RNA sequence: GAACUGAAGAGUUUGAUCAUGGCUCAGAUUGAACGCUGGCGGCAGGCCUAACACAUGCAAGUCGAGCGGAUGAAGGGAGCUUGCUCCUGGAUUCAGCGGCGGACGGGUGAGUAAUGCCUAGGAAUCUGCCUGGUAGUGGGGGAUAACGUCCGGAAACGGGCGCUAAUACCGCAUACGUCCUGAGGGAGAAAGUGGGGGAUCUUCGGACCUCACGCUAUCAGAUGAGCCUAGGUCGGAUUAGCUAGUUGGUGGGGUAAAGGCCUACCAAGGCGACGAUCCGUAACUGGUCUGAGAGGAUGAUCAGUCACACUGGAACUGAGACACGGUCCAGACUCCUACGGGAGGCAGCAGUGGGGAAUAUUGGACAAUGGGCGAAAGCCUGAUCCAGCCAUGCCGCGUGUGUGAAGAAGGUCUUCGGAUUGUAAAGCACUUUAAGUUGGGAGGAAGGGCAGUAAGUUAAUACCUUGCUGUUUUGACGUUACCAACAGAAUAAGCACCGGCUAACUUCGUGCCAGCAGCCGCGGUAAUACGAAGGGUGCAAGCGUUAAUCGGAAUUACUGGGCGUAAAGCGCGCGUAGGUGGUUCAGCAAGUUGGAUGUGAAAUCCCCGGGCUCAACCUGGGAACUGCAUCCAAAACUACUGAGCUA
């Protein structure tokens, strides 16, 4: 399945950009983005440690779009690999192909690259790949369908990829909106706030 | 189960407004779906002011061990139109003191 | 054994088929099942609206 | 039985028993007449009997009715309890 | 007697074959004395087509053991190529 | 070459063929302390010279009567 | 270079505190069931209960190149005349004898506490078909099925009377091996078919040569099986004695083979607190689930072994059976009957009734892999490969995307100002995954038939075997996987909870009622705990409840607990089995340690990879399987042996 339905309440529950609509105008001047959804806004209450343990994982899981028994997935490969399962679960968790489509600047949000790699318009290896989480492997050319390259989307959300910060991990060529994942990102390079040691915390209990 | 409801707040308001009427527990097994229907018919308006007759199960096959034990339950006699029992109820109404009855016309059953 | 009926009606009286599940209830001494409403001769509760798949009750619609 | 095969296999079955019932009689009577030979010290009517009776258990051993060790055995008993005889 | 045939293993409308010695007298995926390679029908990309230990088939061979027909014409593939 | 055992006779009274005692240390599989296990076999013993306490040694054969398996080789040390 | 790296607590006894101690909760799992809800696909799973009873279909046949026989086309034609008759031959099919197969493959877990299973070994055995060798396959005889006749029957079919073949059966000769015997010697086999052919003799029916198949004797090898030993394998002592073919010996019998396996004598032995006997329960293992591990629980699916085939016995045939769709005897239970007389065994695949909370289609094909027969086409195959049904599980994807403040209308709350539902909606602009329609379209396929060619085969360009070439021919799944085009946002969200444990709060009804509840506990007029409404929180084609296992539980404590007062030192001695042992030398190598070799099935779990667009799934190699057994070496400690010493 997939979380359909109102972009501005996460935001507001979880208290921070949380990035889920184009971020053209802005984040503030849309829902009042300082008290939490619901009729009881105006509350602080603060909450215990079990609280905030499900916060962050939930802030996590609502910025990627992936729901619960996935998450769990994730979790269980990384606890198995190698260095630091903690990092190691933002590692896998930035080489989703939506994600990549999303850094590489075809979609305006999240949601909208899923709907390009799931409607047949983006091909990894130059073939067609339409799962919204085939693990890209660093040195993958992914491109877009010569059928859908003038769509209106992607054009539109070249420039605000344009401004936005520079990933400095991937490269695209504009005239041919192809472009290169050159490996997957550092744990520096990701925001460091994402405490994932309240999600291992969580999950090891 | 709507039905059943309903009957039983008809005879819940009956039995409140007349009294209390003592009742013939039967279970009835007949061999064609078509005669189950006219027995029951038949064993309605058999009964009295003061006694009744009620079914409380049929059915449609031989007599089996569910029927067996209903009709122990519920103190009540077994009557089989062109049907048998098989080795289990036979075994059931023989360990206890069930009597249990075999026809081939419905007027036998009514005048028993 | 001695079952307990939950919901604030119900339809069960004298030979009435029923289903039966474990739990047992604190204040009833003996009583150590509950009945499935719903299932069989139950029927479950009417006019519920909240959490109403614990008594066998259809999505209002 | 049922199918076919079956029956034409009973059938088959009931004639080689009667047929392999003579042929295990001759060998044990063949055997017997040795031994009560042998239990009456009738020396040279033991050689007689003996040398009457090995061509039959070979010929019937080779045929399949007893095993080629039953008879060996039946002869290497048979030879011993004469050669101890006749000392 | 002892034979060489193919174990079907793989799954639905995608086989994959063991070359097994075995008694005749066995369930086609049951006992068997040695597995001597393998074969694929589909293959593609990375994946080898057919693999066969030479040394241990041409034991087997004899020792007695009749290979089937498939597993027959697979060797005299495997030993051309 | 062939595996022996060794022993002490605890029974002679049988008519050519001995009883004979065996003793090991086995390690108790949870508490980890070794404890003394003892298994008793019957030899065959030919011309009957093995006395009660005779320190003896013994191989493995053919069975020679139901549970009868094993015959003695030496005798390394005599009853007093 | 990897094969692992890992361990949380909380509530509740009191006015309050610390401790002890039980109860309960938070996690992971099911062959699950029930309630509410329900779009798609891939891969798996699906009577755990009555080893209860079964209607109807199918699940084991094949060989005419072993043998008689009867059905005998096409034709050569002839005759009369266009219809028929007949001679000649003869391509097909098989009721019967005969050879193999039916002991496999498939099902179930009743019995079994040890004749089973697991680990490690050994010696006294057999083994069809297969491979390699060696010696052969000579010559005769008597029967019999089918087939004609008579009788009997409601029929099934039965009985009596004559004739005929074989690779059916039985004598005789011969023996590289084999049997026994002592060297001396004696004993024991076979079967012939099909395709060609130069020469020789003939009735070119044939003999004869060759090839292929087959048959006999024996050795070796593989495969399978039988037998033996040691260790291990649930609970109970409110079960302490058990055993007379019983334990050993001799003579004999018997078996493929050791053996009280059996028998006649001789002796009085054998087993047992290291748990015999008895009672209850139960197929075992690889494995599975939990756990940081040590442990605990457990043997669905898959694989190995065992046992069983309506109940109790028994043997025959056979290389192999005490025989799952075989025989005989007895029993219980159904059924047919013309009343005299016979038949039956779904724990094979579908299916029914019944029992139950509960578990599916009277489907398709032998196309692929196997199995039986055949020489070869080929025939059979409910094995198998595939389809049908069921959210039963695991995995994946959809139910749209961006903009959008008069912060619309309505609902809810309010201090009546407003707040919230909420960019959520509407509006505006985009896209068509999956499903829908249409057109293209692999891979699962190896082979078989025919003709020619080249080698070898002999004695021979023949037949035959093999290479190659050319032509033809094969798919249940299947309207395959997949690819492309078309219209449109259209076809597709629910369940539980919100007092603490535990993430999420306010109103309105009701008033110790109705009710809730895993534990504390709520409800008697402002209930964040009952029932609704707004809001919110978790999951999501699922969500909850019930049942069950492990964890938390260090709460049976080996790792890793205690006994003055919380449970817990026998009233006190003596002493048997057992456990433990002051201090020196010397030896031995059972324990101990190190090494080598064999084994520890595959699958599964773990690591590195390879394929299906990803994943689940499949698959290559490795690691592991912590064990057992045999050899080699060491001598500190324990054990054993000899000699000491005095704490
Ligand atoms: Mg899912
Ligand atoms: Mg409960
Ligand atoms: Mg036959
Ligand atoms: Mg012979
Ligand atoms: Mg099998
Ligand atoms: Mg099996
Ligand atoms: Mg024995
Ligand atoms: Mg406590
Ligand atoms: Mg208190
Ligand atoms: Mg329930
Ligand atoms: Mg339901
Ligand atoms: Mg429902
Ligand atoms: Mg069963
Ligand atoms: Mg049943
Ligand atoms: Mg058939
Ligand atoms: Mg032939
Ligand atoms: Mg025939
Ligand atoms: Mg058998
Ligand atoms: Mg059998
Ligand atoms: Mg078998
Ligand atoms: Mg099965
Ligand atoms: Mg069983
Ligand atoms: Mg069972
Ligand atoms: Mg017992
Ligand atoms: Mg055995
Ligand atoms: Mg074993
Ligand atoms: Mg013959
Ligand atoms: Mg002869
Ligand atoms: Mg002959
Ligand atoms: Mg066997
Ligand atoms: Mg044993
Ligand atoms: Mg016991
Ligand atoms: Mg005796
Ligand atoms: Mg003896
Ligand atoms: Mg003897
Ligand atoms: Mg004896
Ligand atoms: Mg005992
Ligand atoms: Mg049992
Ligand atoms: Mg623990
Ligand atoms: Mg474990
Ligand atoms: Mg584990
Ligand atoms: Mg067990
Ligand atoms: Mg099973
Ligand atoms: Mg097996
Ligand atoms: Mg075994
Ligand atoms: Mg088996
Ligand atoms: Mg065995
Ligand atoms: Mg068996
Ligand atoms: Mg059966
Ligand atoms: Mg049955
Ligand atoms: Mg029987
Ligand atoms: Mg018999
Ligand atoms: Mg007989
Ligand atoms: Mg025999
Ligand atoms: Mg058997
Ligand atoms: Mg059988
Ligand atoms: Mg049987
Ligand atoms: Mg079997
Ligand atoms: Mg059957
Ligand atoms: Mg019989
Ligand atoms: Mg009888
Ligand atoms: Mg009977
Ligand atoms: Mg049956
Ligand atoms: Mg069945
Ligand atoms: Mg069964
Ligand atoms: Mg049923
Ligand atoms: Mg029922
Ligand atoms: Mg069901
Ligand atoms: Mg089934
Ligand atoms: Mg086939
Ligand atoms: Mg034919
Ligand atoms: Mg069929
Ligand atoms: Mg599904
Ligand atoms: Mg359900
Ligand atoms: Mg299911
Ligand atoms: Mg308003
Ligand atoms: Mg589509
Ligand atoms: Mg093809
Ligand atoms: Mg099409
Ligand atoms: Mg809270
Ligand atoms: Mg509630
Ligand atoms: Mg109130
Ligand atoms: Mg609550
Ligand atoms: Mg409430
Ligand atoms: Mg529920
Ligand atoms: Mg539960
Ligand atoms: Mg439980
Ligand atoms: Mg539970
Ligand atoms: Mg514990
Ligand atoms: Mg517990
Ligand atoms: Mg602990
Ligand atoms: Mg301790
Ligand atoms: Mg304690
Ligand atoms: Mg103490
Ligand atoms: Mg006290
Ligand atoms: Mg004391
Ligand atoms: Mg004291
Ligand atoms: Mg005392
Ligand atoms: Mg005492
Ligand atoms: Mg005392
Ligand atoms: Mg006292
Ligand atoms: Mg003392
Ligand atoms: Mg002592
Ligand atoms: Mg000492
Ligand atoms: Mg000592
Ligand atoms: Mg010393
Ligand atoms: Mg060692
Ligand atoms: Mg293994
Ligand atoms: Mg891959
Ligand atoms: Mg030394």
């Amino acid at each position: 399945a997939r979380y359909i339905g109102p972009k501005c309440k996460l935001s507001r529950r979880e208290g921070t950009d949380l990035f889920l609509k184009s971020g053209a105008r802005a984040l503030d001047s849309k829902c009042k983005a300082e008290n939490v959804p619901g009729q009881h806004g105006q509350r602080r209450g603060r909450l215990s440690d079990y609280g905030l343990q499900l916060r962050e994982k939930q802030k996590v899981r609502r910025i990627y779009g992936v729901l619960e028994r996935q998450f769990r997935g994730y979790y269980q490969e990384a606890s198995r690999r190698k260095g630091s399962t903690g990092e190691n679960l933002l590692q896998l968790l930035e080489c989703r192909l939506d994600n990549v489509v999303y850094r590489m600047g075809f979609g305006s949000t999240r949601s909208e690259s899923r709907q390009l790699v799931s409607h047949k318009a983006i091909t990894v290896n130059g073939q067609t790949v339409n799962i919204p989480s085939y693990q890209v492997k660093a040195g993958d050319v992914v491109a877009v369908r010569e059928k859908s390259k003038n769509q209106l989307r992607i054009a539109q959300a070249l420039e605000l990829c344009g401004q936005r910060g520079r990933v400095e991990w991937v490269e695209v060529d504009l005239d041919k909106k192809a472009g290169t994942f050159k490996s997957a990102p550092a744990r520096s390079d990701l925001s460091a706030d994402i405490n994932e040691n309240l999600i291992v915390e969580l999950y090891s209990k | 189960l709507a039905r059943a409801h309903a009957g039983k707040l008809e005879n819940i308001f009956e039995n409140m407004g007349q009294e209390e009427k003592k009742t013939l527990n039967i279970v009835l097994k007949a061999d064609v779906r078509g005669s189950l229907e006219a027995l029951q018919g038949s064993l309605s308006g058999l009964g009295n002011d003061e006694v009744q007759v009620r079914v409380v199960g049929g059915g449609v096959g031989g007599i089996t061990e569910s029927d067996a034990n209903l009709a122990l339950a519920s103190n009540a006699v077994l009557f089989g139109f062109n049907v048998r029992a098989d080795a289990g109820a036979r075994k059931i109404v023989e360990a206890e003191g069930l009597d249990m009855r075999y026809y081939n016309v419905i007027y036998d059953i009514i005048e028993d | 054994v001695s079952s307990y009926i939950g919901g604030e009606g119900h339809n069960l009286q004298e030979h009435s088929v029923v289903l039966i599940r474990g739990g047992r209830v604190k204040d009833l001494p003996g009583v150590r099942y509950h009945t499935v409403r719903g299932s069989l001769d139950t029927s479950g509760v009417k006019d519920r609206k909240q959490g109403r798949s614990k008594y066998g009750a259809k999505r209002p619609k | 039985a049922n199918t076919p095969s079956a029956k034409k296999r009973a059938k088959q079955a009931e004639k080689r028993r009667s047929h392999n019932a003579s042929l295990r009689s001759m060998v044990r009577t063949y055997i017997k007449n040795v031994v009560k030979a042998i239990d009456a010290k009738d020396l040279e009517k033991a050689q007689a009997a003996f040398t009457a009776a090995v061509p039959v258990i070979d010929r019937m051993a080779d045929k399949g009715i007893i095993h080629k060790n039953k008879a060996a055995r039946h002869k290497s008993r048979l030879s011993g309890h004469i050669k101890a005889l006749s000392t | 007697m002892v034979t060489i045939r193919l174990a079907r293993g793989g799954s639905k409308k995608r086989p994959f074959y063991h070359l097994t010695v075995t008694n005749s007298r066995n369930a086609r995926d049951g006992r068997f004395v040695e597995r001597i390679g393998f074969f694929n029908p589909v293959a593609t990309g990375g994946e080898v087509r057919l693999s066969v230990d030479q040394e241990r088939a041409t034991y087997w061979l004899g020792q007695g053991a009749q290979p089937s027909e498939r597993v027959a014409q697979l060797l005299k593939d495997a030993a051309k190529a | 070459t062939v595996r022996t055992l060794t022993g002490r006779v605890v029974s002679d009274k049988m008519d050519k063929t001995v009883t004979v005692l065996i003793e090991r240390r086995v390690k108790h599989p949870i508490y980890g302390k070794y404890v003394k296990r003892s298994t008793k076999l019957h030899a065959h013993d030919e011309s009957n010279q093995c006395r009660i306490g005779d320190l003896v040694t013994i191989r493995e054969t053919r069975p020679l009567a139901k549970t009868k398996a094993w015959t003695l080789v030496d005798i390394v040390e005599r009853a007093v």
